[PDB]
């Protein structure tokens, strides 16, 4: 997150960290106990059995005893397209279910085909580039929607009048709005903050009925 | 749409040196690593050089290290390969590879993929 802010101490228990080697690759979504929801780009051409799912986690650098660390049982994926950026959303299956407490919390999904307008104030998160490396300190940041130098396919972003916007290693992450998990980071354009291009993110809620028919 | 098409294949004699370009038609996506990958006729895909898409880091398999260099244009979101001393063990399909992971450069992992160009070093 480029130009944002630390988020509270575990203001966002919904929010994931997804690990290879021990280091943060990744952002993710509790949508269930047992189930999270990336982007699937997270996982293309990755060895999906040395992905640790981090749960409750605020500062990456720190030792935290709020984290609850699964492994990745299954993928679920529906029409993920890398070559036309399509679809970029996956649900992985944990090992297990997580404990449900005041740091790790399931997130709340729109209703199915719930498009929103442009405008409309969201608040973006992660764990990526700051512009200065790797954000140790969850970051968030007010982002709002728009529609033009965007697809029908996408949910996309803008900060209004500064250099601000999602980065590498947000994909994955949520896009809040209303309460609502309406965006799962996938791309940016002209690097990220170029005030050209709003950020892309998969628009979670054209694919709320298949979420939905695999978490129940 | 995603698209990564090289460039500067071709023969070169035994300590010769070679430039090789992927250009990623135009602004569609920024991809965080570039790098290139080489196979030669029935043996595996080998990772040879990457970079971040700021350029502050790079990496090279060790068979490469100090004969090549890796470097990247992201106002022509370019990367370009510059081959020296070269050896016939380094005759093989060089394929430019792009990837959206913040993952290390070296992590075989890449999603996207050139056609490939033939390199091809004498004795
Ligand atoms: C569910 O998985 C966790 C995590 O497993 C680790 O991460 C995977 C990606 C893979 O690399 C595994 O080999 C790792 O073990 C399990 O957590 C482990 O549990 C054991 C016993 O408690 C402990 O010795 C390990 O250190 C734990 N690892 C971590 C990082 O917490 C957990 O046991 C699994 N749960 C079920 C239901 O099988
Ligand atoms: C910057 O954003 C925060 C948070 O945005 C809201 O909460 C997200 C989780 C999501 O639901 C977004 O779509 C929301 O817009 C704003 O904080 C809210 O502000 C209002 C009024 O100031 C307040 O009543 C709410 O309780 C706040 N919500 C939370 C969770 O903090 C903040 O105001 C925004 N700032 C600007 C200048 O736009």
């Amino acid at each position: 997150i480029v130009g944002g802010r630390r988020a509270r101490p575990h203001a966002w228990p919904f929010m994931v960290s997804l690990q290879l080697r021990g280091g943060h690759f990744c952002g993710a979504t509790l949508i269930a106990p047992n189930f999270v929801m990336s982007a699937a780009h997270c996982v293309a051409n990755v060895n999906v059995r040395a992905v640790r799912v981090v749960l409750g986690a605020h500062n990456l650098s720190r030792r935290e005893p709020t984290r609850q660390v699964f492994a990745v049982q299954r993928i679920f994926e529906n029409g993920y397209d890398p070559v036309n950026l399509l679809n970029d959303i996956v649900i992985l299956q944990l090992n297990g279910s997580a404990t449900i407490n005041a740091n790790v919390q399931v997130a709340q999904l729109p209703a199915q085909g719930r498009r929103l307008g442009n405008g409309v104030q969201c608040l973006a998160m992660g764990w990526g580039l700051l512009g200065r490396g790797i954000a140790s300190v969850l970051q968030e940041l007010n982002v709002t929607v728009v529609t033009s130098l965007c697809r029908r396919s996408n949910v996309c972003t803008l900060v209004r009048g500064r250099q601000a916007g999602v980065c590498f290693g947000d994909s994955g992450s949520p896009l809040v709005c209303n309460g609502l998990i309406h965006g799962i980071a996938s791309f940016v354009r002209g690097g990220c903050a170029s005030g050209l291009y709003p950020d892309a993110f998969a628009p979670v809620a054209q694919f709320v009925n298949w979420i939905d028919s695999i978490i129940q | 749409q995603v698209q990564l098409q090289e460039s500067g294949g071709g023969l070169v004699q035994a300590g010769g040196s070679l430039r090789l370009s992927c250009v990623v038609p135009g602004r569609t996506i920024s991809l965080y690593r570039m790098g290139w990958f080489r196979q030669a006729p029935g043996k595996e895909r080998e990772f040879v050089a990457g970079i971040n898409w700021s350029g502050d880091m790079t990496d090279y398999v060790d068979s490469v290290k100090g004969r090549f260099t890796i470097s990247r244009d992201n106002a022509k979101n370019t990367v370009y390969l510059e081959m020296n001393s070269l050896k016939p063990e380094d005759t093989a399909i060089y394929y430019c590879t792009a990837d959206p992971k913040l993952l290390p450069l070296a992590d075989s992992s890449y999603g996207y993929w050139g056609q490939g160009t033939q390199v091809t070093v004498s004795s």
